[PDB]
RNA sequence: CGGUGAUUGGCGCAGCCUGGUAGCGCACUUCGUUCGGGACGAAGGGGUCGGAGGUUCGAAUCCUCUAUCACCGACCA
RNA sequence: CCGCCG
RNA sequence: CCAGGGCUACACACGUGCUACAAUGGCGCAUACAAAGAGAAGCGACCUCGCGAGAGCAAGCGGACCUCAUAAAGUGCGUCGUAGUCCGGAUUGGAGUCUGCAACUCGACUCCAUGAAGUCGGAAUCGCUAGUAAUCGUGGAUCAGAAUGCCACGGUGAAUAC
RNA sequence: CGGCCGCAAGGUUAAAACUCAAAUGAAUUGACGGGGGCCCGCACAAGCGGUGGAGCAUGUGGUUUAAUUCGAUGCAACGCGAAGAACCUUACCUGGUCUUGACAUCCACGGAAGUUUUCAGAGAUGAGAAUGUGCCUUCGGGAACCGUGAGACAGGUGCUGC
RNA sequence: CCCGCAGAAGAAGCACCGGCUAACUCCGUGCCAGCAGCCGCGGUAAUACGGAGGGUGCAAGCGUUAAUCGGAAUUACUGGG
RNA sequence: AGCCAGGAUGUUGGCUUAGAAGCAGCCAUCAUUUAAAGAAAGCGUAAUAGCUCACUGGUCGAGUCGGCCUGCGCGGAAGA
C-alpha cells in the first residue's frame, strides 16, 4: 500500500547523509560553537559576521536531517503500530507529518544542486564530434538522441539553432537550445569527453574503435546594457590641429580629445571643421573603444578560466560508454549500469542525480 | 600532473580543443584475425 | 553636412521607372544511381519585398519619414 | 568521349 | 506468479506483395474439363431453416471407397457503349454469424447502405528462353479462430535469341 | 653558408643540427588494371510482363510511447527468426504478490493422493467447510504425491557469435 | 703468526624470468597505470605491466648510467665495393 | 519658553523562526497600566541594550504660536 515511500524515503535520506558527512558537519558546528564560547570574537566585527553566517547555514543544515532522523522512524511508527488497530483517522495524520518531511527533504535535494550565478537560467548544449573520422560523428549524432530524448522526458523545450551534418553519416556539431526551469542545474554534469568503444558499421575492417565527442553545456546570460558613462568621468579638452591648407587649421579650436580617468584612453578627432561634430564624432569613437576594453575585459576572462579547463588533466574524460561489452561507468561519480540501449535514448537520472550530490 | 597540450593559448573553449588534441584521438584496434591481421611472429617465442 | 541609389528566398542578383501576376543560379528536402560519399539525373518546397505612414478601389513599385550600407562634394582665404 | 574519393 | 496493457502506436521514408485503372471487359443465366493434398477433443454429406456468413438434425469415414469439394479462367446466351461509367471496392454507418473464458484496445466473415484514390504511372528498375513468362483457380503446414505470406498442385499458354 | 666561375639564370665545391628503424635491389605467389588473347551464365541484345505513381496487406527504419520486447540491416537484412502476437504465446510495460523458490536433487517433520463447494480478491493468493484415508510391513517404516522448515543451491530469452 | 676459551653461535643479498638470453605460473589492472636495449607489450584469460609462489644468473656484492674497443669484412693494408 | 519629574506593559510582534524587542521594510497601527508615554520622531545596536523628543504632572507668571495678503530691504553677486 503506502510502504513503497516508506521504503523510498529512507534510501533518499541517508544518501544526503552519507554526501555530506552527517556525522562529520557536527564536528565542524562543535568547532563553530568552541569559538563562540569565546566572549571576544565582537572585537572583529569582519571575523564575526563570517563565523555567525556559517553557524546558521551548518545548524539548518543538520536540522533538517535531525529532524529527518526521527522523522523516518515515526511516521512509519505511527502506521506500524495502528495497522493493529487499522484506524482510519491514522492514515490522516500520519500524511501529514509525511509531506511536511518530504518538503524538507525536497528543499534539502534543490539545496546543494541549486546553485549559484544563473544556474535556474536556460541553457545551450554545443555538441562536437572531434576527431575519427565517420564513427566519431555517428557518436556525435547518438549523444543528440540521447540528450533529446532525456531533456524531453523531464519537461524541457529542445530548440536545434545550429547544426552540421555528416557527408555520410551523422553530424559534425550541433547546438540546441534546452529550455525549461531549472534546465542548467540537470545539465551541468554533461560538459565533458563522452567515450564510446564499439566496433564501426563504417570501418571496412570492422575494427574495433574508441571515440570521443564534447557536449559543452552553457547557461544563457544577458551579454550587455552599455550606454555612455557618467560626463564627470570623462575629460574634454579642445587644440588646434595639426595640417595644412590655411590658416583655418590653425585658428580654431576645432579638435577634441575625450580622455577617460576610469581607464586612461585618449579618443581623438580632427576629421571635421566644426568642434560639434568632432566632439559628437569622437564621443561615439570612444564609446567603441569603451566596447572593445570591455570585450577584452571579457575575453581575457575567457582565456584565464579556461586554462585551467585547459591544464585539468585528461579533458574530462566523463562516462566511458563501452557499448561493445555492455557496460558504461562514469568516470568521477563511480555509477555503473549493465543497460546501454536504456541510457543511449534516455534514462540519465542515474548518472546525473548521482553526480549533482557529489561537489 | 600536468599535461602539455597541443594548441597553444586555447581561447574560448575548454573542451572543444582538447578534443582534436591527440590526447582524444580515436584509438582504434588491430583485428586478428581480421582484414589486417598478419602476425609474422606473434607475442611469445 | 547634402544628394544619389540601393535594401527582393539561406546566399548572390532579376522584376520595381509603366500600380492588379514575384522569379534565376546556388544551397535545402525527397527519390534515383554507387559497396558508400561527391558529381549526375528526377521530383519538389521556400519569400508577402528594411521599418513606419500616406495616394488609390488596390502598393514590392507611386510620394514622405527614418534605419543601415555604398559612392560623390565638403572649396577660397 | 566523361570516370574524383575511401 | 498474476490481472490489465503493449508488440496492432503514426507528421513520415523504404522494401516485398495483392487489388486495380476496364470492352481480348463487367454483370446475369446456362454449361464443360483438373491434378494434388487433408481428416478423430477431426473432415463433416443428405434434410430443414436463414437473403447470406451459418444453425439444427444425423449418416458415413482414421479413408483409391466418407467428407472437405460446385474447380476457376473457358464456352453458349443476353445486356452494358467508353463514361470515372453497370470500371474500381478503399473508407465508413447499421445489422449479424462463428471460434473462444473473453472479439473495446485488436479477429475473420456475411448482409444492407456508402462509392475514395485510380483513366497504365518521373528519374529509375526487376523477373523469365520454355509447358517457361503470363494468367486462372485448388490443396496443405502453423492453427480454437486469424493470410494477399510461405510451401505444393494442376488449367490455358506465348513472344523472342541476329 | 662561404669560395670560385657567370651578364643573369645558375653551375661547381659542399655541411650540420634534427628525424626515421628502416629506405632499397632483383626475383616468387596472389590480387588488381579505364593491359592482351580465349570462354561461359537472362549478363547484354531480341522480346514478354512487372516494380517505381494509386489504394490496401505485410515487414523495416525513424518518430511516438509507460512499453511499442529482442535478433536480422549492401549483394547474401526489409511477407526475415514468426509453419500464424485478442488471453496464452510474451521475453516488454504499469501495478498486485513470492522467496530454497514455477522447475531439480538430498535431508528432518507432517499428510494416503485426491474428490465437494463457500467467502474475500482483478487474479495470483488468503482461510475455510466438506469428503476420501489405499496397495507392503521392519510394524522408530514403506514407495507415489502433497504441505513445511534448514542449507547446499536452483533460476536467468542477463552479457560477449570479437 | 701460534696456542687456549666458549658458543651454529655475530655474518646473503641484487638483477632477471616473451625473443635475442639461462629461467614460469596464479592474482590484480584493462592502450589505463606502466614496461622497454632492439622488435615491441597493455584493447578483459598479459609467461612482456604490478604483486605473489617458483626458478635462473652473479654473489659481498648486484644492477643502471657514462666512456672505450669488440662484434662491424660497418672506412675493408690484412679485409669491401 | 525654560527648570524639576515620568517617557509605561504582554511586545523575544510574527518576520526570512539569521536578524529588526520602536528603530531597513509588509500590514495592523490594538487593548491594557495610565496624569500620561508613538505596538516609536532622531541618536544608538549585527538585532536587543544605552541617550533624548513627542506626549503627561509640578514650577513660574503674563500673552503666545503658526499661516495668509502686501510696502521697502539682505544673501545668492567672481575679470582682467
Amino acid at each position: 500500500p503506502v510502504n513503497n515511500r516508506i521504503q523510498d524515503l529512507t534510501e533518499r535520506s541517508d544518501v544526503l547523509r552519507g554526501y555530506l558527512d552527517y556525522d562529520a558537519k557536527k564536528e565542524r558546528l562543535e568547532e563553530v560553537n568552541a569559538e563562540l564560547e569565546q566572549p571576544d570574537v565582537w572585537n572583529e566585527p569582519e571575523r564575526a559576521q563570517a563565523l555567525g553566517k556559517e553557524r546558521s547555514s551548518l545548524e539548518a543544515v543538520v536540522d533538517t536531517l535531525d529532524q529527518m532522523k526521527q522523522g523516518l522512524e515515526d511516521v512509519s511508527g505511527l502506521l506500524e503500530l495502528a495497522v493493529e488497530a487499522d484506524d482510519e483517522e491514522t492514515f490522516n495524520e500520519a500524511v501529514a507529518e509525511l509531506d511536511a518531511l518530504e518538503e524538507k527533504l525536497a528543499q534539502l535535494e534543490f539545496r546543494r544542486m541549486f546553485s549559484g550565478e544563473y544556474d535556474s537560467a536556460d541553457c545551450y548544449l554545443d555538441i562536437q564530434a572531434g576527431s575519427g573520422g565517420t564513427e566519431a560523428q555517428d557518436w556525435a549524432s547518438m549523444l543528440e538522441r540521447m540528450y533529446l530524448r532525456w531533456a524531453e522526458s523531464r519537461g524541457f523545450k529542445t530548440e536545434i539553432i545550429e547544426e552540421s551534418e555528416g557527408e555520410v553519416a551523422g553530424i559534425k556539431s550541433v547546438t540546441i537550445k534546452i529550455s525549461g526551469d531549472y534546465a542548467y542545474g540537470w545539465l551541468r554534469t554533461e560538459t565533458g569527453v563522452h567515450r564510446l568503444v564499439r566496433k564501426s558499421p563504417f570501418d571496412s575492417g570492422g575494427r574495433r574503435h574508441t571515440s570521443f565527442s564534447s557536449a559543452f553545456v552553457y547557461p544563457e546570460v544577458d551579454d550587455d546594457i552599455d550606454i555612455e558613462i557618467n560626463p564627470a568621468d570623462l575629460r574634454i579638452d579642445v587644440y588646434r590641429t595639426s595640417g595644412a591648407g590655411a590658416q583655418h587649421v590653425n585658428r580654431t579650436e576645432s579638435a577634441v580629445r575625450i580622455t577617460h580617468i576610469p581607464t586612461g584612453i585618449v579618443t581623438q578627432c580632427q576629421n571635421d571643421r566644426s568642434q560639434h561634430k568632432n566632439k559628437d564624432q569622437a564621443m561615439k569613437q570612444m564609446k567603441a573603444k569603451l566596447y572593445e576594453l570591455e570585450m577584452q575585459k571579457k575575453n581575457a576572462e575567457k582565456q584565464a578560466m579556461e586554462d585551467n579547463k585547459s591544464d585539468i588533466g585528461w579533458g574530462s574524460q566523463i562516462r566511458s560508454y563501452v557499448l561493445d561489452d555492455s557496460r558504461i561507468k562514469d568516470l568521477r561519480t563511480g555509477v555503473e549500469t549493465r543497460n546501454t540501449q536504456a541510457v543511449l535514448d534516455g534514462s540519465l537520472d542515474q548518472f546525473i542525480e548521482a553526480s549533482l550530490k557529489a561537489g | 600532473s600536468r599535461y602539455q597540450h597541443t594548441k597553444g593559448q586555447i581561447k574560448d573553449n575548454a573542451i572543444e580543443a582538447l578534443l582534436h588534441d591527440p590526447l582524444f584521438r580515436q584509438r582504434v584496434e588491430k583485428n586478428k584475425k581480421g582484414k589486417g591481421s598478419y602476425m609474422r611472429k606473434g607475442k611469445h617465442g
